[PDB]
């Protein structure tokens, strides 16, 4: 068969466009010959338990690795002055410098240190040598080839379920949220008490005797009875050891608040607790819809329930369209999986479950920018996703006059404020910005323009925090919020009130600055994307674009011309900003803990509210140990990051290419190319079997794209890490 | 009441660089005059002055104040472009006058625009400044 | 079929390639009047014969190309030009002007081919042909 | 190959046929418009997809349009 | 300019103005003679005195 | 002539009339009072 | 019917005039499918890239028109 | 030989007030607002204008005049900056110790902290222009001589602008009149550079080699007597040179070996002020003016002698070559765009070299000290060198499209070129490649290398070495040549061929340029950088009629955006588009060459020199050592260098500082404009205009998103000014701090 | 032999994962 199998109109292509296309259109099962709609979902099905297996295969290899080539056992014995190790290195390219250099956290053989803070996670759920590791990497092992064969089973005609039974709605969410949440939680909850809590309290617990002593010296009688005032009897102390039994106490499940002042991370005994409480809220909330006893809501019947006035239709027929458009399922859920990715950054940084890990600031560093560059990414692919659904999916008729039709009826309206708001935010913010570069260059400071946090700081306030003196709600010992009582209460005033962590950290004119330049760069990528869904059917330019689909490449140079004009090409200009929203969103979190981590927060206070500031002492001070991981001179352990670097840098600008010169360009040069080629004597007997052209139009603007995407994050990474790395 | 904040004339690091203030014009003073002047604001460590707007009218200057002094240009600017884009129409020949002002016409609504608030709310409550939805120009949904 | 005399032309590097050979070629002939340079749609400056010419070029757009040359470019307009397209096979078959008249004049006699009865806006929505191989402009 | 249609708005002004480099189009009887003709694509398997049709056509939205399709030898424009 | 010089000289326009009668493609010109002659001339005069040395 | 007084009225003449004049004000009330970060 | 002069208003809504007014300039005689030829005051989209104007009148039906 | 015609067009204010009168299009008035880019981008392109070329050619003439006018302008100003505006005098006064300095800041916002102390008890400015080593050296010395130089300057700009005038308005030349070639030749060759060569040698002889004289001798400015009393008292000019004692000058004695006082030949620098003699530099304009009147005295006018350009070219006929020159002759006699392609190549190739001449060989006094004077003209002339050699490739295209005959060059050299220019681009195409690695691809590994921990593998002096061995050979021939091939010639030509390391104060003016395995690559790198902007730009004019996927490109013109989304794309296929593609590498070629410019000078040149001669390097020579490497370069140039303007917030160059972010932002700008297209913000500006139809705001004009070639135009626009903005406020902050 | 001979059978119990995949690969070619 010649490929694509799945695209005749490909399979014909004599040109090497065929090979790129094809790989480009693999996943878009909608646009297959002779797609059927129950075939797609059970091809859907089948490839969702291909990903987990990849998944399970992915985290068996670090645990593995780990266990295999690093120093976990060494680690646990002082996490506060031992590296990480990830794995070993085997290149046969290393020369004596090198070798040298990457011989360290006393391994013996060339290593990584790992910065993915897994040592910090296993530690703390109870991984005490290699061989619980080892052990844990084949359990996810055959956990993977569980899932890899039931793909393969549910594609045999005797098991493909129907497309009713993908279209139920009712009886995934019951189960999704009583189940594979409630439970799973619950399951959590379970490990916590049997092996976290005890193995950090010396008390070895594992599959060796687990069935045989118990989480605490009663046995679930005051449980089954209403005395749970026992499991909060007796908690660790203030001077608990962790690992050890120096302060251990015996409560499993407590509400102690704040942070272990060891570790200075969250207490177990609240994470259990915290899984407890919540697989309780999550099992009665899999009961709300009906299945097949009368009792619980059809989710259709409420939907219709919920119109008024000012909205017309309401919700009407909201759950067809939902139920019936995987891209609309598909984008609420990268949506919302994009937002608490987020939140998983900003609680991970400001309040650490792992122990002794708000000490490896290059490992608070990684994993706050790595879950936000996830963050970011899936934000796109939500608004992507939905302009594909106005373009394949969306019925005017069904949805007549519901809100989601008057979304694009004023759709005018919309697009034009959120211009507004871009251009509010743009002109004023980087107002400031200049207006300080100059009054400071001009040696006079004290004519900048800067702006108190008041409101950001009055939030801190309502939550205890007493430093700027507001008074009010936590930070007022009067209130009654404060008297209501107790409880947590203690635990957390004083672990807000340390200037010690990362929690609820002081803000400033520097930090008044940034979150409005952030606001910016939410507004514009939200601009760009939600134009690039309500214009995705037409616009005055391209009434018909429906028709078009969702990427093409353009529409002629007629019209006034219609460069960039398809809904996909919002998508690719969309992601240049998301990055740049990244990048100060990144810069400013780096830049702000590296004064915490020196007590040096004079330096951003100070200078962050100029841009010449940022260029000056962020960018240009910290590359310092960096370029310098290899020189005249010799090489040590950052000689990588150095090169990798550079690396960066080259994507990037290799990006520009496929960028700036567009392929009108390359066709004709490539023809001499094949001139020449036809022209050589003896080269002749060679004939190609695909005929050579130029890049497409999308397909250079997806490559320049995928360059300058690849060059951002790697150049960043190779600076975040190595300049925190080296400066600690 | 910000504690973290002090006020700049008690303030030691203020009080240490004002005296160091540079003379930004010709007046041999002008330095002395600014040292003087920002001593009645807030400032941090750093002893440079902080602004608060979060309605204080103790701070009325600090936004209030140029605030309303800014929306009463801008708004003037706003009616009295309006106010031409408008008349030109009628000529029946208004793409040229866009591009070569009719400058008699323009100065004319500019000093007029001193009054632009009792304007704009005269319009708005005769329907002869905002435009029916079905009256206007739109693209397909 | 037909031919007619090669225009007198030093060669140059735009010409066929191996496609003229395997897959298919094209040639273009005309009546000129007199002896008179024209432009090679492949560049370069060539000279037709007085009567009946026999140019061959790789694609049917380059054929065109000078065909409106020659329609166009010149005081004694040359309306008289035909298009072929020659296969490997030997099959030459004819072209341009299709019916004998040029396509930019009606002409009685032709079908009407893509033709809508209907406006472009009266499209049916995508939504209503899904797992169908149509597009709205089917 | 591309696809081109052309719909009932047509005035028939023929300017689109003189246009097309690929002799692509061609005006035929019809009783639609005051110039009693329209556009005609008998010959898409030459057609490149240039759109200068499109540039060219008068009415409000367009009565022509190129929908492009699988690439050829023909409509990739190859020389070779 | 000295006897010697100055007929050297002279001895050179003679020969310009045989030169152009050979090949050409007048009262008026006659002015380019005249004019090629002396340059013709000077590096006789300065070629001579610089190879004595 | 009224031909140099519809030169004179043409938008970037008078455009770059109005930021000139603008400017001026600007600067030279920041010549007389200097250094006003806020309203006393 | 419409005259000429009318003052008109578009619903056509592949129309760069939907929701815009013209003026009706001339119809033409039966049974031509659009015969109402319409003038606008402001050009649309139509022409080649750099071109500084475009097309001031289209022909519509008279289903798809609205008195002012 | 002259024909005019009497007062064409009347003199009237009526079109003034009548935008885009000039064009067919646009007279008639806006619709949208296209027509206000367009206006703008139509005001020059007179072809466009009309199809008489008799029109245009005295649009053209006037059009120079206008031109000369504010070039004059500009230059009266920069005397007349330095005459009330600078402290010239002082400087003059003690050239060693004083920076020169013009243009002084206002105090306000205060911004009068740029007002730099120069020495002296003066502040302002420190220029990098180079017009006090100049003034000095033509003879300056008070600020009236100056100032008395700018009104003069604003007297010619308004004898240029009447003079434009009257040749449009009044009389105007005929066509003939213009295709006199062979007369225009011989009165640029003999009137202009000829007795101009020879009026300024003029000047050095009497002004400003006497005066110089006593300025190395340390008489003082005010105590040297006036220009006029050394003419009107030739007993005083006797003093100073004994030869000049001789009143009725015995110059047609041909005895010129008497003038050896004051016509030399030193061939070297002076060692008080580390400038090229003036005697030399008289000799020198003496010897360039006859040969330039000579030269004039070729071509045929009224009087039979002479020749005819249009015999010498088609008598030029080879077996390879076919018919030759033919009909080159009539093609530069009928269109301008032939002519201003040849012009602009060799005069931007021509101001490289001026560039790389000036730095070597110091003309001027106490130039070759001051090193931002040096760093400054040297990159300056190269950006205008390229900018020029960018836009011949832009008119060797407008020829093709718009003023070339098929039938007028038949198997000639311009047509036998394309018939075999597939050939052409296609072995350029493989040279490039072969360059990129063999260049590029030698610092990849060398970085690679170092980061392995393997130096000894690296191409480096002290490892695996690349020697220019031909060009250290010639350096070894230049400075061997006094004596030997260049007897009468005292010193070479430029030390930096070799020899001595002459010093002025405590720095170093100019001394032996070593080359070495660093010098190699970077030397292929600019051939490398060079051929691929040929390349491009080359491409474009060859293909700018057509190609095997446009034939009729012709009839598109020169300057358009694509030919649709069909034949799978044909996005800048345009001779516009090649010229766009053309700035990038011609940015890219110049910048690379004016970096190995700034670290080569600093680490193995410039310097200070203590008393037993030791010389201590700018940069330490870290040159040969870490040149070699993409990280020595971004570490040991960029992030080093760049210490001093990021360092300006609060000094005198603070101003560096800010254009220094300044540059890097109008660069991100443009990649807005580069990376997108007018679909995205037609769709956009609609919204937006919907809600001012919503307020009744919509103006009559109706807003258009650019076109698609302004778009790049804008694009290519901002990515060049920022570029040169950043390494025009890098350059010179760092070179102003050295010192 | 607790992570001596753990090297090996590790690799051995991978070949059902790969194999799976193999497996599954081939019919969702299908
Ligand atoms: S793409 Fe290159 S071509 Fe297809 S349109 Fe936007 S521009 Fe005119
Ligand atoms: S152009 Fe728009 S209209 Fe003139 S013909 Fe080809 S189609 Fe019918
Ligand atoms: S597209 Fe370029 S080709 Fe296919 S038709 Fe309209 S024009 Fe003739
Ligand atoms: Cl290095």
């Amino acid at each position: 068969t010649k490929f694509p199998k799945f695209s005749q109109d490909l399979a014909q292509d004599p040109t090497t466009r065929r090979i790129w296309y094809g790989i480009a259109t693999a996943h878009d099962f909608e646009t297959h010959d002779g797609m059927t709609e129950e075939n797609l979902y059970q091809k859907i099905f089948a490839s969702h338990f291909g990903h987990i297996a990849i998944i399970f295969l992915w985290t068996s290899g670090t645990l593995f690795h780990v266990a295999w080539q690093g120093n976990f056992e060494q680690w646990i014995k002082d996490p506060l002055n031992i590296r990480p190790i990830a794995h070993a290195i085997w290149d046969p390219h290393f020369g004596e410098g090198a070798v040298n250099a990457f011989t360290q956290a006393g391994a013996s053989n060339p290593v990584n240190i790992a910065y993915s803070g897994v040592y910090h996670w296993f530690y703390t759920i109870g991984m005490t040598t290699n061989q619980e590791l080892y052990s844990g990497a084949v359990f996810l092992l055959v956990l993977a080839s569980l899932f890899l064969f039931a793909g393969w089973l549910h594609l045999q005609p005797k098991f493909r379920p129907s497309l009713a039974w993908f279209k139920n709605a009712e009886s995934r969410l019951n189960h999704h949220l009583a189940g594979l949440f409630g439970v799973s939680s619950l399951a959590w909850a379970g490990h916590l008490v049997h092996v976290a809590i005890p193995e950090a309290r010396g008390q070895h617990v594992g599959w060796d005797n687990f069935l045989s002593t118990p989480p605490h010296p009663a046995g679930l009688m005051p449980f089954f009875t209403g005395n749970w005032g026992v499991y909060a009897a007796d908690p660790d102390t203030a001077g608990h050891i962790f690992g050890t039994s120096e302060g251990a106490g015996t409560a499993i499940l407590t509400f102690l608040g704040g942070f272990h002042p060891q570790t200075e991370s969250l207490w177990l005994t609240d994470i259990a607790h915290h899984h407890l409480a919540i697989a309780v809220i999550f099992i009665i909330a899999g009961h709300m819809y009906r299945t097949n006893w009368g009792i619980g809501h059809s989710i259709k019947e409420i939907l219709n329930a919920h119109k008024g006035p000012l909205t017309g239709a309401g919700h009407t027929n909201l759950y067809d369209t939902i139920n019936n458009s995987l891209h609309f399922q598909l984008g609420l859920a990268l949506a919302s999986l994009g937002v608490i990715t987020s939140l998983v950054a900003q609680h991970m940084y400001s309040l650490p479950s792992y122990a002794f890990i708000a000490q490896d600031h290059t490992t608070q560093a990684a994993l706050y920018t790595h879950h936000q560059y996830i963050a970011g990414f899936l934000m796109v692919g939500a608004f992507a996703h939905g302009a594909i659904f106005f373009v394949r999916d969306y019925d005017p008729v069904a949805n007549k006059d519901n809100v989601l039709a008057r979304m694009l009826e004023h759709k005018e309206a919309l697009i034009s404020h959120l211009s507004w708001v871009s251009l509010f935010l743009g002109f004023h913010t980087l107002g400031l910005y200049v207006h300080n570069d100059v009054v400071v260059a001009f040696g006079t400071p004290e004519k900048q323009i800067l702006i108190e946090p008041v409101f950001a700081q009055w939030i801190q306030a309502t939550s205890g925090k007493a430093l700027y003196g507001f008074d009010v709600l936590l930070s007022n010992p009067d209130s009654i919020a404060s008297t209501t009582g107790a409880a947590w209460l203690p635990g957390w005033l004083d672990a807000i009130n340390s200037g010690t962590n990362s929690l609820f950290l002081t803000i400033g004119p520097g930090d008044f600055l940034v979150h409005h330049a952030i606001a910016l760069g939410l507004h514009t990528t939200a601009l760009i994307l939600i134009k690039g869904a309500l214009d995705a059917r037409g616009s005055k330019l391209m009434p018909d674009k429906k028709d078009f689909g969702y990427s093409f490449p353009c529409d002629g140079p007629g019209r006034g011309g219609t460069c960039d004009i398809s809904a996909w090409d919002a998508f690719y200009l969309a992601m240049f900003w998301m990055l740049n929203t990244l990048g100060w969103l990144t810069f400013y979190w780096h830049w702000k803990h590296l004064g915490v981590w020196s007590g040096n927060v004079a330096q951003f206070n100070e200078n962050s509210t100029y841009l010449m500031g940022w260029f000056r002492d962020y960018l240009w001070a910290n590359s310092a140990q960096l370029i310098n991981g290899y020189n005249p001179y010799g090489v040590n352990n950052l000689s990588v990051w150095a090169w990798m670097f550079l690396f960066g840098h080259l994507v990037w600008a290799t990006g520009f290419m496929f960028l700036i010169s567009w392929r009108g360009y390359w066709q004709e040069l490539i023809e001499t190319i094949v001139w020449a080629h036809e022209r050589t004597p003896l080269a002749n007997l060679v004939r190609w079997k695909d005929k050579p052209v130029a890049l497409s139009i999308v397909q250079a603007r997806l490559v320049g794209l995928a360059h300058f995407t690849v060059g951002y994050v790697l150049t960043y990474a190779a600076f975040l890490i190595a300049s925190t790395a080296g400066k600690f | 009441d910000f504690a973290n904040l002090t006020p700049c004339s008690e303030n030691p690091a203020y009080l240490a660089k004002s005296k160091n203030f540079l003379n930004t014009t010709n007046d041999p003073n002008s330095g002395k005059i600014r040292a003087e002047r920002y001593a009645s604001a807030l400032c941090g460590p750093e002893g440079y002055p902080h602004l608060i707007v979060d309605g204080r009218f103790t701070h009325a200057g600090d936004f209030l104040i140029p605030s309303i002094l800014f929306l009463y240009i801008a708004g003037w600017i706003g009616w009295v472009g309006r106010s031409y884009l408008i008349e030109i129409r009628e000529s029946k020949n208004p793409e040229m006058q866009e591009v070569v002002i009719n400058v008699p016409l323009a100065i004319k609504k500019m000093l007029g625009g001193f009054l632009w608030p009792l304007a704009a709310v005269g319009e708005y409550t005769s329907g002869k400044l905002v435009m029916k939805d079905s009256e206007i120009p739109t693209s397909p949904r | 079929e037909l031919s007619g005399q090669p225009p007198k032309f030093g060669g140059s590097t735009g010409g066929l390639l191996s496609k003229a050979n395997r897959e298919e070629k094209y040639a273009i002939t005309w009546t000129s009047a007199s002896e008179q340079v024209f432009e090679m749609p492949t560049g370069g400056a060539a000279i037709m014969n007085e009567g009946e010419n026999l140019l061959y070029l790789a694609r049917k757009e380059q054929c065109l190309a000078l065909g409106t040359q020659l329609r166009t470019k010149f005081k004694p307009k040359i309306q008289d030009y035909k298009i072929y397209r020659v296969y490997p096979s030997g099959e030459v078959q004819y072209l341009h002007p299709a019916d004998g008249v040029f396509p930019e004049k009606v002409n009685e006699g032709r079908e009407a081919q893509g033709t809508k009865t209907r406006r472009i806006g009266q499209n049916p929505e995508p939504v209503t042909i899904k797992f169908s191989g149509k597009a709205p402009y089917e | 190959s591309h696809s081109v249609k052309i719909y009932d708005t047509c005035i028939g002004c023929t300017q689109c046929v003189r246009a097309c480099p690929l002799d692509v189009l061609e005006m035929v009887p019809w009783d639609g418009c005051k110039a009693a003709q329209i556009a005609s694509s008998p010959r898409t398997e030459d057609c490149v997809g240039c759109k200068r049709c499109e540039t060219a056509c008068p009415t409000d939205f367009l009565s022509i349009r190129v929908y492009l399709g699988a690439e050829t030898t023909r409509s990739m424009g190859l020389a070779y | 300019a000295g006897w010697s010089l100055s007929v050297g000289i002279i001895m050179c326009l003679c020969n310009v103005f045989a030169f152009v009668i050979g090949y050409f493609a007048g009262l008026p010109e006659l002015l380019a003679t005249m004019s090629f002659g002396h340059i013709l001339g000077a590096g006789m005069v300065l070629g001579l005195a610089s190879s004595g040395i | 002539m009224d031909g140099l007084k519809s030169f004179l009225s043409t938008a970037p003449v008078m455009i770059m009339a109005l930021l000139t004049f603008t400017a001026g004000i600007l600067i030279e009330f920041n010549r007389f009072y200097p250094d006003l970060l806020f309203h006393p | 019917a419409l005259n000429r002069g009318d003052k008109v208003r578009i619903k056509r809504t592949e129309s760069y005039w939907y929701g815009d007014v013209g003026t009706v300039a001339s119809v033409e005689k039966s049974g031509i499918l659009y015969p109402v030829i319409v003038r606008f005051d402001r050009v649309n989209y139509n022409g080649f890239s750099g071109s500084a104007s475009g097309v001031n009148t289209n022909n519509f039906a008279e289903n798809e028109l609205e008195l002012v | 030989k002259v024909s005019v015609d009497n007062n064409p067009v009347p003199t009237s204010f009526e079109k003034w007030g009548k935008p885009g009168h000039f064009d067919r299009t646009l007279a008639r008035g806006p619709k949208t607002t296209t027509w206000i880019w367009n206006l703008h981008a139509n005001a020059h392109d007179f072809d466009s204008q009309t199809s008489d070329l008799e029109d245009v050619s005295r649009k053209i003439f006037s059009a120079h005049f206008g031109h000369l006018a504010v070039v004059f302008v500009w230059l009266s100003g920069m005397y007349f900056h330095g005459a009330k505006f600078s402290n010239y005098e002082g400087w003059l006064a003690d050239p060693t110790h004083i920076k020169p300095s013009a243009q002084v800041v206002w105090p306000i916002v205060g911004q009068g902290i740029l007002n730099g102390d120069v020495g002296g008890g003066f502040h302002g400015i420190q220029i990098t222009s180079g017009l006090f080593y100049l003034w000095r050296a033509s003879g300056f010395t008070d600020s009236y001589q100056l100032y008395c130089t700018a009104i003069g300057g604003l007297v010619m700009a308004a004898l240029m602008l009447f003079a434009g005038w009257f040749h449009y308005h009044v009389k105007a030349p005929k066509l003939e009149w213009f295709q006199n070639v062979e007369s225009m030749m011989n009165h640029h060759l003999a009137g202009l550079l000829g007795l101009g060569s020879l009026g300024w040698a003029g000047h050095q002889i009497h002004v400003s080699m006497p005066i110089n004289k006593l300025l190395d001798a340390g008489v003082a400015p005010k105590d040297i007597p006036l220009p006029h009393e050394f003419i009107l008292e030739p007993s005083k000019m006797a003093e100073l040179y004994p030869s000049f004692a001789q009143g009725l000058t015995p110059f047609f004695t041909l005895n010129w070996g008497v003038y050896s006082d004051f016509l030399t030949f030193k061939g070297g620098l002076n060692p008080v002020t580390g400038g090229l003699w003036l005697s030399d530099t008289a000799h020198h304009h003496l010897a360039i003016a006859v040969l330039f009147i000579i030269a004039g005295h070729m071509y045929r006018t009224n009087w039979g002698i002479g020749h005819s350009m249009k015999e010498i070219l088609e008598a030029h006929k080879g077996p390879f070559t076919g018919e030759g020159h033919k009909g080159l002759y009539e093609i530069l006699t009928t269109s301008w765009h032939a002519q201003l392609a040849i012009n602009l190549a060799l005069l931007g190739s021509l101001t490289i070299i001026v560039a790389q001449h000036m730095y070597a060989m110091p003309p001027y006094p106490y130039q070759a000290i001051d090193y931002a004077t040096q760093l400054s003209l040297f990159t300056h002339h190269m950006w205008i060198g390229g900018f020029l050699i960018v836009g011949a490739g832009a008119h060797g295209a407008i020829f093709m499209v718009r003023d070339y005959d098929p039938a007028k060059n038949v198997n000639n050299l311009l047509d036998r070129m394309l018939r075999h220019r597939d050939a052409i681009i296609s072995h350029l195409n493989w040279v490039c490649i072969f360059l990129g690695f063999h260049s590029f691809g030698l610092y990849i590994h060398n970085d690679t290398m170092r980061a392995l921990g393997r130096p000894q593998d690296m191409f480096s002096d002290t490892a695996i070495q690349l020697q220019p061995i031909f060009a250290q050979w010639v350096q070894h021939l230049h400075t061997l040549a006094p004596g030997a091939t260049a007897p009468n010639a005292l010193a070479t030509a430029s030390y930096a061929f070799g020899g001595e390391t002459i010093a002025v104060a405590g720095k170093v003016a100019m001394m032996p340029i070593t080359l070495g395995t660093a010098d190699f690559m970077v030397h292929h790198i600019h051939a490398f950088t060079i051929h691929v902007t040929a390349l491009i730009l080359l491409k474009g004019v060859l293909y700018a009629r057509s190609s095997r996927l446009v034939p009729d490109k012709a009839n598109l013109g020169f300057r358009f955006p694509c030919d649709g989304p069909g034949r799978g794309g044909t996005c800048q296929v345009s001779g516009w588009d090649h010229v766009f593609l053309g700035l990038f590498w011609m940015y890219n070629s110049l910048s690379i060459v004016i970096f190995h410019f700034s670290w080569k000078m600093q680490s193995d040149v410039w310097g200070t020199v203590s008393p037993d001669g030791s010389v201590t390097h700018v940069t330490l020579g870290n040159f040969a050592q870490s040149a070699i490497t993409i990280n020595g370069w971004l570490r040991d140039f960029l992030w080093a260098q760049a210490a001093n303007v990021i360092n300006s917030y609060g000094s005198a160059l603070s101003a560096y500082g800010i254009m220094f972010l300044a540059g890097h932002f109008v660069f991100a700008f443009s990649l807005m404009f580069l990376f997108s297209g007018r679909g995205y913000w037609q769709e956009l500006i609609e919204s937006i205009v919907w809600a001012h139809n919503k307020l009744n705001v919509a103006p009559a004009i109706q807003p258009r998103a650019l076109s698609i070639i302004q778009g790049r135009a804008v694009g290519v626009a901002h990515y060049l000014l920022g570029g040169i903005v950043t390494t025009w406020a890098f350059f010179l902050a760092r070179s102003l701090s050295i010192g | 032999a607790l992570s001596d001979t753990q090297i090996l059978a590790a690799l051995v119990v991978a070949l059902l994962p790969a194999f799976l995949a193999f497996r599954l690969s081939t019919e969702l070619y299908k």
